[PDB]
RNA sequence: GAAGCUCAGACGAGUAGGCAGGCGUGGAGGUUUGUGACGAAGCCUUGGGCGUGAGCCUGGGUCGAACAGCCUCUAGU
RNA sequence: CUGCCGAAGUUUCCCUCAGGAUAGCAGAAACUCAGAUCAGUUUUAUGAGUAUGUAAAAUGAGAGUUUCUAGUGGGCCAUUUUUGGUAAGCAGAACUGGCGAUGCGGGAUGAACCGAACGUGAGGUUAAGGUGCCGGAAUGUACGCUC
RNA sequence: UUUCAAUGGCCCGUCUACACGGACCAAGGAGUCUAGCAUCUAUGCGAGUGUUUGGGUGAUGAAAACCCAUCCGCGAA
RNA sequence: GUACGUGAAAUUGCUGAAAGGGAAGCAUUGGAAAUCAG
């Protein structure tokens, strides 16, 4: 009766836990972008002009194959781990990050995504780094012994460390293989080649990504 | 569990069929601009490992029992313990009456005998 | 250990495993009502119908 | 000297009751109950072991004792089971109780087959 | 490297032995031995009598009763003739070597009696031969 | 053996010898050891190198305090000298 | 069959070249109470089966005296 | 027979000659540190007159070696510079990739154009290019030009 | 197995599009042996190591096996 | 049956079957006819 009796309760309140942190997280985006409809709201109202957010968070899709690219650019693809077509990873958006990006621009797609894509990945595509393998992640078990370490105890806390940009995003790549995409549902624009402001489909794409991912997933 | 195999048709060697003196049995294209060894569409194919068959059902025949050849009453008798994996085969050179000596034995012990219709 | 794998978007079970959470999740909240406050700042209206 | 140097000489590569194939080998070894080649079913790298064996109508065994392993002509004693299939299986199993159990399970599937012979000799 | 080259059979149960021992326990002697096992001949230097009687009674001492363990051989050495009281484990001793440790000494040991007697490879020192050649 | 060869693998693809100090004490028979070795006896061992095919005695290693006599043709100019506080004696074969 | 069993992940063009494991041939040592005039070897075959492949087993016909499996050695392979 | 790894064309100089060298690559064996130890990469700071270097943040990866030893040391194509230039082409270097070892989809067909880097299959979806017929797919929708 | 339909499929090898070889079939047919040297691996011994120039023995099968002799070679400066 | 053991291929003739309008051979997918197999 004992021993498993201990492990199941230390198991139990360890679920209580993730619910109490879901609930916290959910509470914390709902409220993000409450703040964001009040304060557009609120500037628009009494004439003062409101401003984006400059964001630390995009979705990088690599578009074209493996042939008959420079050897700068294929460096680039490398680093960022992005070593097949219609492949995904998350980076975090700076300086050296955005000046980087535009080396491979004719060569990836990016853009800022929204909480439902980040869910959807990870559930869905989302493939752990465990032990050097590519280990699906099909249990909270799976990301606890990988990011005990740094506090991170199921899939939605993973979710919160990614979109939110917590400083473990680091901590959190290394976990997470890279986003193995299909070839989009619908297909490509005609001219995919072309730079996503010219007809094209490269390059940065904003608001217009979550829409790709979506076909892509 | 159904005995699968990939392929059916067997490798040819090629131009094994224009030439009587190139045989049937494959060999290896060695020619630097054989259109065959640079795997040119609509030409024929050659062995690859790609075409082993399940570690499962390999050297099955197809009602999945593997052969066993026989050339003794002793052969057959070794097989009791395996009259469900390992059919007996009766080797070519077993004169009359040790073949039926043999697939009496081999009734007896309950194996299965490919050719026991000779 | 995990022979196949299921995706928590399409098998509910599977999500009962990996969110404790689901269970009371509650998407859709009325947040608004009759009473909507519609609210565009009358200069706004000015500076977005000039030209 | 000892059983695995005996093991490594005979078992892997040369033995005149072994039978190798395309890549499967066997033991013909009258004292081997699962008749294949291994450490823990081998006659002759082993110690005492139990096997069984048929004679125009009966079943017979075969075992060993360590301190008599030396002589070859009593090495192996012979006891004699010519009553009933069942009878066979009570009396093979209860030999083999206070012996290791890692065989009986080889051991009495052996004994059934070499009687399904006697009812399909009959037949 | 995973296995030995040679097939010397009494070779082979020992690196049978030192697989089970360095995958069933935590000691790194254990992993130390079965790598230098699996080491072709060359790299498997002699070391001497007179070596490893300096190498116990060196410095601060330390040997003790410490038994002093040598995957090769343990040659003799003619230039000494008072040999120290020693514990020594080795794959091999020469005939000269042998006599000499029993004659006047301690005792000579193989590499199986030694993980009878600390399987661990508790107080031993785990010499090497010199491969200068 | 030409089966493991690679041809069946191409088909289809086209006068002084020296004897030192540390060595003297292992020239005696072992039982000369045994019994004149490190006993205060009147009467000292003696070596005779030549019997050995050594022509010269070089003076490499230390040695044992027991007095011994070295017989030898030539003899390094320190191999002497540590025999001296070895107790023992060199004089020269002819 | 520790030279074994088992779980997991990634990967798969290829010239010179580097490495590993196998198929086949003549003869030698050992072994299989091995096969055979109640038909060995060979040969033919719109017969059957096995292997990714080198090749292997077998049915029927012709044939008439020797031949093969395994572990090693060997080469005018 | 199958499987696995897999370059080189130009280097390092040396030469009387062809060559070797030497690298590079591919490797083969031994041994450090779980590291700022690296990078056909970006960024920041820093001097000098976007680039320059040094130093440090981002980023991905376990990162070093000493040792011996095969094969190669061509050329073609296009881009960027580029002085001499003339009817006009033409010549000159340096660099880049691609090609040699490379099959597949498309461009009617093709050494280099457009996509795409290959175990055996099933299903789904696309790239390039297409949807009158040959030919799989709208004799589609909308706005014009042209006899 | 034969044949049909649809779809695809330039004749192979060698050199550098060619050119050069190829009427068909069977059998034969090309990295071999030896000496030196070098690396590497394995086996025996180990400051030693190597007896097959020679002697003994082996007559029942005897060009083998076994035993003995270290002059000497290499190593120990 | 002395053109003498076994009697292969190239090659020729007869019978049977099938195909064929300026080649054929080969490969994938099936149909038809023959023929097996569990």
């Amino acid at each position: 009766v004992a021993a498993a009796a201990e492990k199941k309760s230390a198991r139990q309140k360890k679920r209580e836990l993730i619910a109490k942190r879901a609930e916290a997280y959910e509470a914390e985006y709902r409220a993000a972008e409450r703040e964001q409809i009040e304060l557009a709201r609120k500037a628009r109202a009494e004439g003062n002009y409101f401003v984006p957010h400059e964001p630390k968070l995009i979705f990088v899709v690599r578009i074209r194959g493996i042939n008959n690219i420079p050897p700068k650019a294929r460096k680039i693809m490398q680093l960022l781990r992005l070593l097949q077509i219609n492949n995904g990873i998350f980076v975090k958006f700076n300086k050296a990050i955005k000046e980087m990006l535009q080396v491979v621009e004719p060569y990836v797609t990016y853009g800022i995504p929204n909480h439902k894509t980040v869910r959807e990945l990870i559930y869905k595509r989302g493939f752990g780094k465990v032990n050097k393998q590519r280990i699906p992640l099909s249990d909270n078990a799976i990301i606890e012994a990988a990011l005990g370490k740094y506090s991170i105890l199921s899939v939605e806390d993973l979710i919160h460390e990614i979109y939110t940009v917590g400083p473990n995003f680091k901590q959190a790549a290394n976990f997470l293989w890279p986003f193995k995409l299909s070839s989009p549902l619908g297909g490509w624009r005609e001219r995919k080649f072309k730079h996503f402001i010219e007809g094209g489909d490269a390059g940065k794409r904003d608001e217009h990504i979550n829409g790709l991912v979506q076909k892509m997933l | 569990v159904n005995i699968i195999k990939k392929r059916t048709k067997p490798f040819k060697r090629h131009q094994s069929d224009r030439f009587k003196r190139v045989g049937e049995s494959w060999r290896k294209p060695r020619g630097i601009d054989s259109c065959v060894r640079r795997r040119f569409r609509g030409t024929i194919s050659m062995p690859k490992i790609g075409y082993g068959n399940n570690k499962k059902t390999r050297y099955c025949m197809p009602n999945g029992l593997k052969a066993f050849l026989v050339r003794n009453v002793s052969d057959v008798e070794l097989l009791l313990m395996h009259n469900k994996t390992y059919a007996a085969e009766i080797a070519g050179n077993v004169s009359a009456r040790k073949r039926v000596e043999i697939v009496e034995k081999a009734r007896a012990l309950g194996v299965k005998v490919t050719n026991a219709g000779a | 250990a995990h022979v196949q794998k299921k995706n928590p978007l399409k098998n509910k079970a599977v999500l009962s495993r990996l969110n404790p959470y689901a269970k009371a999740y509650k998407a859709n909240v009325k947040i608004n009502s009759e009473k909507t406050p519609k609210a565009a700042g009358e200069k706004f209206l000015s500076v977005l119908h000039e030209n | 000297q000892q059983d695995e140097v005996i093991w490594q000489v005979v078992g892997h590569e040369f033995c005149s009751y072994r039978i190798k194939g395309e890549a499967q080998n066997f033991c013909r070894n009258e004292y081997n109950v699962t008749g294949l080649c291994n450490r823990q079913s081998c006659p002759l790298a082993n110690s005492r072991y139990a096997t069984v064996r048929e004679d125009n109508g009966k079943l017979y065994l075969y075992m060993k004792t360590i301190e008599r392993a030396h002589f070859p002509s009593k090495l192996w004693q012979r006891i004699k089971l010519s009553k009933n299939y069942a009878k066979a299986l009570e009396q093979i199993d209860q030999q083999l109780l206070y012996w290791p159990g890692r065989q009986i399970h080889r051991c009495k599937q052996r004994l059934t087959r070499l009687t399904q012979y006697l009812l399909k000799a009959r037949r | 490297r995973s296995k030995p080259a040679s097939e010397n059979v009494y070779l082979k149960l020992l690196v049978k032995l030192y697989r089970f021992l360095a995958r069933r326990t935590d000691s790194r002697f254990n992993k130390a031995i079965l790598k230098r096992l699996f080491q072709s001949k060359t790299n498997r230097p002699p070391i001497s009598i007179s070596k490893i009687a300096a190498l116990t009674s060196r410095k601060s001492a330390s040997s003790q009763n410490k038994t002093t363990v040598v995957v090769g051989t343990v040659t003799d050495d003619e230039r000494m003739l008072t040999v120290p009281k020693l514990s020594i484990a080795a794959l091999r001793f020469t005939k000269s070597a042998r006599a000499r440790i029993l004659k006047a000494g301690g005792e000579v040991l193989t590499l199986d009696q030694l993980a009878l007697r600390a399987p661990t490879g508790s107080n031993t020192v785990l010499v090497r031969g010199k491969k200068h050649a | 053996p030409t089966h493991v060869s690679k041809t069946r693998k191409l088909r289809g693809h086209v006068w002084r010898p020296t004897v030192n100090l540390d060595r003297l004490w292992t020239l005696l028979p072992n039982e000369a050891r045994d019994k004149y070795l490190g006993k205060n006896t009147e009467v000292a061992p003696v070596i005779n190198v030549l019997q050995s095919g050594y022509g010269k005695v070089l003076g490499k290693g230390r040695l044992p305090e027991t007095p011994v006599i070295v017989q030898t043709r030539y003899v390094s100019r320190r191999a002497e000298e540590k025999i001296k506080q070895a107790g023992g004696v060199v004089e020269l074969i002819a």
